[PDB]
């Protein structure tokens, strides 16, 4: 089905301690390709994924300058928002911004976004019709009449509806055998008593691509968020991920216990039951 | 401003089995700011061979690293990853455990 | 509104002399760039500046200085100037990183002439040719034709005036003036201008008609000792009257 | 050659589109422009395009095709006020040099509805010792050729507007001073029709 | 492909 391009940002100030760090990562669904860090070494883009750096020189001198006023934006940014908020020059500030689009199974234009949070909160973002503007605040406001006058919107739709597909499905088709793949749950059941009395059941699902997968606990007919003990996805570090989720469970009862997974590379939802 | 205290979860890349090379994970999410001090312990020492992912934000706008480092595991040693933040009063350890 | 502004439209140098062209930019922009064009190879980047303060060079930075102590103001200095660097320069401002629309913006130029010995430098003479009685009694239009001859450098301006005022409104003048013996660098030029007007406008003899020739030479405050007059910025005008026929 | 834009001169009559083209090397451009440069003149911004299709904005029409690399320019009902040349520009992004073609440069030849080509010759006011053969009223398709030396020096062919009879003529001049010449055989090194009036 | 184009707030 669907498939993605999204650009994370963040900008982070550091008073006292001279220019922000700035860190900017590219993602193709959740397959990291190229990242900047303005702490590490080379001070360019960076590969991060193989079927990139077949890629030219072109594509990575490019890349660094414009990740460089992507930097160059958010540094001025870290003042300007200061100025708005009348905050002190003495405290850390954060800002992130991610941009990206979303292709259905034809490729096709499906949603772009554009967000921008100040301190880990919504500062302003791109409606989806990608035209008018979401300021959350009043400072915020200002920002929007600037964007507004600077024709802002306009330049992102262009890119969000044409360069941002174009480039996604380059890169779908270049890394053809890395992001087309789905990677089927590796289904895996446990049983550790707790006290005397009572005992936890746990769904395992392990080596997993993409990280959308969706773990439900039921007893005996409808369901149950009740008892759900759900940890974060989480990468193994591979490329692929890791989710579990547990229950705590009166003895006896786990015959009519049951565990429901759902994933894309799971044709029928599997279910699974302490054996 | 905002901040949010970190999950820590910290496990195998592989199911673990003594005398196979693996790869311990210790993962960190869910936190704000950015600013966060972690290390990888074997027996109470610390891990010099650690890498990082690079700092990434979920929906929320919240951060998330992931922290790996290569290990081969026996039945005797204990292993913990070292959390510090803002939120933290004193800093976290969480002990890996086998099967969690 | 301005857009973006260059002085002075037109200049001679010597060989070794310094001159500093001044660009200015009102629309508030970050992205600054000089240009030369030049017939063999189009537009050639100079020097650019991403912002105030800082600055980087081009293609062709030798042989130019530039700074960029303010948003607005852009100037490029040859320090000794060289004819290898006789051209038209285009300042040319781009908003960069500050807001509204990718677009460039050009100045409308500098004309610079470098000539290795000063004496080379001509006004021109102007003469207005009165219109054929072949023409007349043939179409009942009437062409006056101007020739500006003997000039150097290719730095002017045309323009006629009927009665005291700027026609634009039946008037041909040359795209570019033309090398009279294109053996020399410092081979001077001539250029024609044509005027064309009804029969009746013609033979009206209160009707005066002049070709006028804004020629941009040497400074007052320039050293001259040759026999010949200086050449000084300065207009050179012919005329004609109607001719009761 | 990183953006390689059609030769020149490309001639047109009024009301002919004038279709231009540029190709662009850098795959990924992000904003596309037409300039226009009138002789003398500094070039101005007439079209800026941003993404695949075609913009329209009066007599001017735009297309982009960033899959094979191509932005187009047809100009729709000529004018005589369209000859210039015409650079092509392409960028990448906020930062990166903007990369201009070298040029087409366009003609636009006007209408003639019926021509008599005709060589007259001028006496001056007072006192330039050369004499003028106009050569005027011709047909578009004429030329010009300046081939003889250095004694007799000839123009190029230009276009006079009157706001009268609405009558866009042709034009060019020739002149010499210390001479044997006269203006019968001033563009004889040229195509002249056989139904041109030297005059007597 | 990064956005070419980025504004200050």
């Amino acid at each position: 089905g669907s498939h993605s391009m999204r650009y994370f940002f963040t900008s982070v100030s550091r008073p006292g301690r001279g220019e922000p760090r700035f860190i900017a990562v590219g993602y193709v669904d959740d397959t990291q390709f190229v990242r900047f860090d303005s702490d590490a070494a080379s001070q360019r883009m960076e590969p991060r994924a193989p079927w990139i750096e077949q890629e030219g020189p072109e594509y990575w001198d490019g890349e660094t300058r414009k990740v460089k006023a992507h930097s160059q934006t958010h540094r001025v940014d870290l003042g300007t928002l200061r100025g708005y908020y009348n905050q002190s020059e003495a405290g850390s500030h954060t800002v992130q911004r991610m941009y990206g689009c979303d292709v259905g199974s034809d490729w096709r234009f499906l949603r772009g976004y554009h967000q921008y949070a100040y301190d880990g909160k919504d500062y302003i973002a791109l409606k989806e019709d990608l035209r008018s503007w979401t300021a959350a605040d009043m400072a915020a406001q200002t920002t929007k009449h600037k964007w507004e006058a600077a024709h802002v919107a306009e330049q992102l739709r262009a890119y969000l509806e044409g360069t941002c597909v174009e480039w996604l499905r380059r890169y779908l088709e270049n890394g053809k055998e890395t992001l087309q793949r789905t990677d089927a749950p590796k289904t895996h059941m446990t049983h550790h008593a707790v006290s005397d009395h009572e005992a936890t059941l746990r769904c395992w699902a392990l080596s997993f691509y993409p990280a959308e997968i969706t773990l439900t606990w039921q007893r005996d007919g409808e369901d149950q968020t009740q008892d759900t003990e759900l940890v974060e996805t989480r990468p193994a570090g591979d490329g692929t991920f890791q989710k579990w989720a547990a229950v705590v469970v009166p003895s006896g009862q786990e015959q009519r216990y049951t565990c429901h997974v759902q994933h894309e590379g799971l044709p029928k939802p599997l279910t699974l039951r302490w054996e | 401003m905002i901040q949010r205290t970190p999950k820590i979860q910290v496990y195998s890349r592989h199911p673990a089995e003594n005398g196979k090379s693996n790869f311990l994970n210790c993962y960190v999410s869910g936190f704000h700011p950015s600013d966060i001090e972690v290390d990888l312990l074997k027996n109470g020492e610390r891990i010099e061979k650690v890498e990082h992912s690079d700092l990434s934000f979920s929906k929320d706008w919240s951060f998330y690293l992931l922290y790996y480092t290569e290990f081969t595991p026996t039945e005797k040693d204990e292993y913990a990853c070292r959390v510090n933040h803002v939120t933290l009063s004193q800093p976290k350890i969480v002990k890996w455990d086998r099967d969690m | 509104n301005a857009g973006v502004t260059q002085t002075p439209k037109f200049q001679v140098l010597k060989t070794g002399q310094s001159m500093t062209l001044q660009c200015a930019q009102d629309m508030n922009h970050e992205y600054m760039s000089w240009y030369r064009q030049d017939p063999g190879m189009g537009l050639r980047l100079i020097h650019y500046s991403v912002g105030a303060g800082i600055t980087d060079q081009g293609e062709v930075p030798n042989g130019y200085n530039v700074s960029r102590s303010t948003t607005e103001d852009f100037p490029l200095r040859l320090l000794s100037a060289a004819p290898s660097q006789t051209s038209v320069y285009f300042c040319a401002s781009r908003p960069g990183l500050a807001g509204g629309r990718p677009e460039q913006y050009f100045g409308p130029g500098t004309r610079l002439t470098v000539t290795e010995d000063l004496k080379n430098v001509f006004p021109p003479e102007v003469a207005v040719f009165e219109p054929s009685e072949a023409e007349i009694s043939h179409t009942q239009k009437a062409t006056l034709v101007c020739l500006a001859t003997g000039f150097y450098p290719d730095h002017v301006e045309l323009s006629w005036w009927v009665n005291g005022k700027e026609v634009h409104s039946g008037v041909s003048t040359d795209p570019q003036p033309l090398k009279e013996q294109p053996a020399l660098n410092d081979s001077r030029y001539a250029l024609s201008s044509r005027l064309r007007v009804s029969a009746t406008f013609w033979q009206n003899p209160r009707n005066h008609f002049r070709c006028q020739v804004q020629f941009y030479g040497l400074s007052e405050n320039d050293e001259w000792t040759q026999d010949r007059a200086k050449p000084v910025t300065q207009i050179v005008s012919a005329e004609a009257w109607g001719r009761a026929d | 050659k990183e953006v390689e834009q059609n030769s020149g001169p490309l001639s047109v009559p009024e009301g002919a589109i004038a279709s231009l083209n540029c190709t662009y090397s850098d795959r990924g451009s992000q904003s596309f422009f037409w300039y226009r440069q009138y002789s003398g003149k500094s070039p101005e911004l007439i079209m800026s395009i941003y993404s695949n299709g075609d913009k329209e904005d009066g007599r001017f029409t735009a297309q982009l095709n960033k899959a094979s690399q191509y932005v187009s320019l047809l100009i729709r009902d000529s004018q005589p006020s369209d000859s210039a040349t015409y650079l092509c520009a392409v960028t990448t992004d906020s930062w990166g040099k903007l990369q201009f073609g070298a040029g087409t440069q366009v003609v636009v030849t006007p209408d003639i509805q019926n021509p008599d080509p005709a060589v007259y010759q001028l006496r001056d006011s007072k006192s330039s010792d050369k004499s003028v053969c106009l050569f005027t009223d011709f047909d578009s398709q004429t030329n010009v050729s300046q081939s003889k030396d250095s004694d007799v020096y000839i123009t190029d062919k230009t276009v006079l507007d009157m706001r009268s009879m609405d009558f866009k003529s042709n034009s060019a001049v020739a002149w010499s001073n210390k001479s044997d010449f006269a203006c019968a055989n001033a563009f004889n090194n040229s195509i002249i029709p056989e139904d041109t009036f030297f005059p007597s | 492909l990064l956005f070419g184009f980025p504004v200050y707030v």
